[PDB]
RNA sequence: CUGCCGAAGUUUCCCUCAGGAUAGCAGAAACUCAGAUCAGUUUUAUGAGUAUGUAAAAUGAGAGUUUCUAGUGGGCCAUUUUUGGUAAGCAGAACUGGCGAUGCGGGAUGAACCGAACGUGAGGUUAAGGUGCCGGAAUGUACGCUC
RNA sequence: GUCAGCAUCAGUUUUCGGGGGCGGAAAAAGAAUAAGGGAAGGUGGCUGUUUAUAGCCCUUGUUGUAAUACGUCCACUGGGGACUGAGGACUGCGGCUUCGUGCCAAGGAUGCUGACAUAAUGGU
């Protein structure tokens, strides 16, 4: 279960550098400790600030501001593969920012067999405008007249018993 | 007779007073740490809390197929058997101590409860080169009387607060022999904790693990 | 001497023997009231709900 | 006709075993009706008997009973582990057992 | 396909801690997640999947994304309560439910009840 | 390390993203 | 858990029904399967044929061809048939063609965990064991179909007599004044 | 204190069953690939010191008396002190005349005789 | 018969010849300091070229010595560079371990793989591996791809 | 003698439950109730529009000194199940006493009861 983590930190001040700059990141991690590790990985690969000369000023967790409000999320990501660079931009519609990323990890490791270390999250944004949406299935899901029977009819009501070996009647499933 | 009764009473009164002195400091410690963040967050200013002088390290890998460089380190931290775990002074000379055997130990910062339970339920003192349990405070005093440590709580206080006599106290504590955790580990236990394993620095989560290991 | 080790965290008599302060401890402290002073920096809240 | 049977039927499935080692010390009992590991918490501690017969007419009865106790739940589906006074013989795999309702807890 | 996922259809949750409580679909998040609510204080609004629920025949008109208060107003106005109970489907559930919390004495009275019912066997 | 305050005046934090 | 049970096999999956059956046999339950012709296998008809012509190609074995003998082979692979525990579990499993008379008067239960409709995505290719084996060397496809139709006539006729009979007791049920007390107890 | 025996079955030499020339008496194997010496699965168990019984209940019959072998009546007079912990056992070659003298003397002294018959 | 302890599996040299060695590992006896004496460890300080050696606090441990008396000086597997190589293997060292004296769980089966070092039993709980059936353990939950 | 049944305990242990602190955005929500803003996947109205004969979103106030989740903690409590009962005069460490007394879950199990001896355990 991932969590939103606003991670802010800076390098260790010294006589050469008395006032380091406060960097900020909104990165996801199952716990506080993983957030630090991803932070150092994200920053060191980019800004080249050493681990031992860095301290972290604040770790905060951001609950979803309006979880009950359905939203469409735009997710810029960078695939790492045999080549190692792919500007992929996926879109998911759900209620929680964390939930969208979970599915994005679900789809990336399913459709494309990606790995958490390999995939680096670029930017997660809300898509408030249907015109801003670019996916036909999301566009169709955003239509005023949505209507469809509950798919996978068997998955509804399933069998509904503890251990129902040898049911005495056929299941309707309709 | 009466003289030792007075000695018993006054000494027992002293131990109660010391214990209440420590827990009063204990509660005061968390209170300010809450007020520090509360004041900083109210101002929009950012506050970093003090460093940990206490580290608890549990050996999670067996004695088979371990490099000699890592074997010696385990000998120094007295983790001669799987599931053993000792209190170490979290300092700079222990940073690399736990980097060389990084895959073989999980270590993290213990809170008060974890330090309390371990000594109360698993507290054995190395006395006369023997593993004698801390059944009473006289055992500690007969061993740690010089360092003004009398009862278990004084010993717990000297450990938690990491006092001047941290070395002698933690050296007097026989390496706690813990049980394989109730409920088990993660599936791939031998990967780094940050990567979904259970080795290495897990920070506070040792306090979420040692409960399983008792 | 010490034929057995009785668990101090489960045996009250052993607990009192080891720690003569557990008698009067009073864990759950009513330090606060209903009057919780919610204190959060507005700029902290803004930078929290950023992006 | 149905004025008896104050017990609950069961079956002696097998021994609590590793892949290649049987531990005959404790058996596995599937109570007819138990369907969860939280469910077996009720049947823990009850007394379970395995009723068999033999040609010898000891005290005017060919029928013998081997006593036992439900000890703990086994697995996620509601089987339990039982510790009988005499380990149940290996030939009763699949045979029928009775988990009588006493000692009660209600 | 009389069972039709429609904004405002009544649903009956069959899995999870809220099993058996009625509620109405409010907004369709996706084909695997949905937002439902009920005026009953025991049911807080939450995002529930489609695996734990079975669709019911009763459908009440409901604008999309209505708050709980508006939904409560719409439900009370449309007297959906006791309209679900009008169905023969409903009457069996509490009949199963009432039999659940019976005791031994209630069971014996039922034995008296059914025995007195069967003795007639009067057929022309 | 010792506890201290990191003043944010004229040191405002701007968010970062990878490249 | 009755001593003897009958499993209708129409619409059940051969592999997933056998795994359920093999366990019940080792539990000691006398399981009898009926209508083994109408079993199903995942995969289009011609595929399951070729996997069967490999079986006939494997030769020194006795490639039993009847649909019951196909299912019995499936169960024999999930039992320890070398040992006397499984050798005595195999003999309880009686798999038949259609429904012999001593079982057509018995209630037939179905396994929810291995029905075709609950286990196959709609539109998936599948084959019927009865049709498959009749194209491998079975010679009794037509006779069992004719016999099954005849029993269906008698069984359907039996229901109509029972349907009217229960209707009479259905009509006379409300005459009992205890129905109000029945409602109060939810029964 | 009662009796518990850590093992009842005897120790039989390996392959003692297979051969009549191999005695039924324990000899420790010396082969360097001997599965018996290497303690494999399902192999016979080698005697160890771990099997040794309780010191307080060692050399004790299931009735808690240590068997003292008696040859004449002057040996039974020695068990006078220890009637509560030693059981007098008649030697197997004592004649019928002496045997009854010992049993009658032991009965008078309250010393149990293991093989009084 | 039981018990305790328990290696080396290799340098060193001498050596026409086979070897002989000194040393190391394993022991037994007789004697110092209660040590800042050691450490298959890392620091502190460096100096020179992220590494390198050096000397000078953390941690653990009681550390020592002179004297003799055995056994041993094979090989296999895998890593690091590595120079020489090509259809492709390779070829060569230096280096590091483990097996060699070692049962056990898993990998269907197994010399080197994954776990784990073994008195005799009881309960609890795990590792690696796993939970359709043979087979102990969810015909689990969730989201997806494939005919 | 052998074997059962239960009770109170001690050691280890597993399993459900209740109550209460403390921390987080002093949880986010949400509800109810006052402002302002905006629109739609546009409702009543007339394809186009701005709460009307549905409503929705955003900002603030207020009910708030809100609930809950989640994390942590109680030397807070209710139970249920299993294995073990080593040691054998008294010392000791403690707690309630009653200041002689004693008592106690505090330096390891005792009490009550039943059944069998042609049996039940145990051994070959």
């Amino acid at each position: 279960a991932l969590k939103e983590y606003q991670v802010v930190g800076r390098k260790v001040p010294t006589e050469h550098e008395p006032v380091p700059k406060l960097f900020r990141m909104r990165l996801f991690a199952p716990n506080e400790s993983v957030a630090k590790s991803r932070y150092w990985y994200f920053l060191k690969m980019i800004n080249k600030v050493k681990k031992a000369t860095g301290e972290i000023v604040a770790i905060n967790e951001i609950s979803e501001p309006k979880p009950l409000k359905a939203k469409v999320f735009g997710i810029w990501i960078r695939y790492d593969s045999r080549s190692g660079t792919h500007n992929m931009y996926k879109e998911f519609r759900d209620t929680t920012r964390v939930g969208a990323v979970e599915a994005m990890y679900a789809d990336m490791a399913a459709r494309h067999r990606a790995r958490f270390r390999s995939i680096r999250i670029l930017k997660v944004v809300e898509v408030e405008k249907k015109e801003d949406v670019r996916r036909n299935y999301v566009k169709q899901l955003l239509n005023p007249h949505l209507k469809f029977p509950l798919p996978h009819r068997r998955t509804g009501v399933v069998g509904l018993a503890g251990k129902k070996v040898f049911a005495p009647h056929r299941p309707s499933t309709f | 007779a009466a003289e030792k009764k007075s000695a018993r009473q006054k000494k027992r009164e002293l131990i109660a007073k010391r214990a209440e002195a420590y827990e009063a400091e204990y509660r005061a410690a968390e209170r300010e740490q809450i007020e520090l963040a509360r004041k900083a967050r109210a101002e929009g200013n950012y506050f970093v809390p003090h460093e940990p002088k206490l580290i608890f390290v549990v050996r999670i890998r067996g004695i088979n197929n371990i490099p000699p460089k890592a074997r010696k380190i385990m000998q120094l931290l007295r983790l001669l058997q799987i599931n053993n775990g000792i209190f170490v002074k979290f300092n700079k000379a222990i940073k690399e101590m736990l980097q060389v055997v990084e895959p073989y130990v999980t270590y993290g910062i213990p809170n008060h409860k974890t330090v309390r339970e371990l000594i109360y339920k698993r507290g054995f003192g190395k006395v006369n080169k023997q593993r004698i349990p801390l059944s009473d405070n006289a055992i500690i005093e007969a061993a740690l009387g010089k360092y003004s440590i009398l009862s278990v709580e004084d010993l717990i206080h000297e450990i938690y607060t990491v006092g001047p006599n941290f070395k002698q106290a933690a050296n007097f504590l026989w390496p706690f022999k813990l049980s394989s955790p109730l409920g088990g580990w993660r599936e791939r236990k031998f990967k780094h904790f940050i990567e979904g394993g259970d080795a290495g620095k897990r920070d506070e989560h040792i306090n979420g693990l040692v409960q399983k290991m008792l | 001497a010490h034929v057995q080790k009785k668990n101090p965290l489960k045996n009250k008599a052993v607990l009192s023997r080891l720690n003569p302060y557990a008698k009067a401890y009073k864990a759950n402290v009513k330090i606060n009231s209903e009057k919780t002073p919610k204190a959060a920096g507005e700029k902290f809240l803004s930078v929290l709900h950023e992006n | 006709a149905q004025g008896h049977r104050l017990y609950v039927k069961a079956k002696h499935l097998s021994f609590q075993r590793s892949k290649h080692v049987i531990h005959p010390g404790t058996s596995i009992v599937k109570i007819e009706g138990c369907d969860s590991k939280e469910e077996a918490q009720f049947y823990l501690g009850k007394r379970v008997c395995y009723v068999y017969k033999s040609s010898k007419a000891v005290r005017g009865s060919k029928i013998r009973v081997i006593w036992g106790t439900i000890a703990r739940p086994h697995g996620n589906s509601g089987a339990v582990r039982a510790r009988f006074v005499h380990n149940l013989p290996a030939k009763t795999f699949g045979s029928s057992l009775r988990v009588m309702l006493y000692p009660s807890n209600i | 396909f009389k069972r039709y996922v429609e904004v405002g259809r009544v649903v009956l949750v069959t899995k999870g801690e809220y099993t058996g409580k009625l509620a109405v679909i409010v907004d369709i998040v996706d084909h695997k997640r949905a937002l439902i609510d009920s005026p009953c204080s025991e049911f807080p609004r939450q995002v529930i999947r489609y695996g734990s629920v079975v669709l019911t025949h009763i459908v009440m008109k409901l604008p999309r994304g209505a708050r709980s208060g508006i939904v409560a107003k719409k439900w009370k106005a449309q007297d959906v309560c006791n309209k679900w109970a009008s169905s023969a489907w409903a009457k069996k559930l509490e009949a199963k439910k009432v039999r659940s919390q019976l005791n031994d004495f209630d069971r014996f009275a039922v034995m008296r009840l059914k025995k007195q019912r069967r003795e007639q066997v009067n057929v022309a | 390390a010792k506890a201290h305050f990191v003043s944010t005046e004229n040191n405002e934090p701007v968010t970062l993203h990878p490249v | 858990f009755q001593k003897v049970v009958v499993i209708d096999a129409k619409g059940h999956l051969l592999g997933r029904l056998a795994s359920v059956v093999a366990k019940q046999l080792l539990g000691g339950q006398k399981v009898v399967v009926v209508r083994c012709e109408e079993l199903n296998i995942s995969g289009h008809f011609f595929r399951n044929k070729l996997k069967y012509l490999a079986y006939l190609r494997k030769a020194c074995a006795f490639h039993f061809r009847a649909p019951s003998r196909i299912f019995q082979k499936a169960v024999r692979g999930m039992l320890p048939h070398k040992t006397a525990r499984g050798q005595a579990a195999l003999e309880h499993l009686q798999a038949v063609e259609g429904i012999p008379p001593p079982f057509d008067k018995q209630k037939r239960v179905v396994v929810p965990a291995a029905l075709r409709v609950l286990r196959l995505k709609p539109g998936r290719k599948y084959c019927t064991v009865g049709r498959l084996s009749s194209e491998v060397g079975w010679k009794y496809n037509d006779i069992v179909a004719k016999l099954e139709e005849r029993r269906k006539v008698k069984s359907a006729a039996f229901y109509q007599a029972k349907l009217a009979k229960q209707k009479k007791i259905a009509s006379a049920k409300e005459a009992s004044p205890v129905n109000q007390k029945l409602s109060q107890f939810g029964y | 204190v009662n009796i518990i025996k850590k093992r009842t079955k005897p120790f039989k030499r390996h392959q003692s069953d297979r051969f009549k020339r191999v005695g039924e008496s324990w000899r420790k194997p010396r082969g360097i690939d001997s599965c018996v010496r290497r303690r494999f699965r399902g192999t016979i168990s080698m005697p160890k010191i771990g099997y040794g019984n309780n010191k307080k209940t060692r050399y004790c019959m299931p009735n808690g008396l240590k068997a003292f072998l008696v040859r004449n009546v002057s040996d039974v007079e020695l068990l006078l002190m220890h009637n509560k912990t030693y059981a007098a056992e008649i030697a197997g070659n004592v004649s019928a005349r002496k045997r009854v003298e010992i049993v009658e003397k032991a009965r008078a002294l309250g010393v149990k005789v293991t093989n009084a018959g």
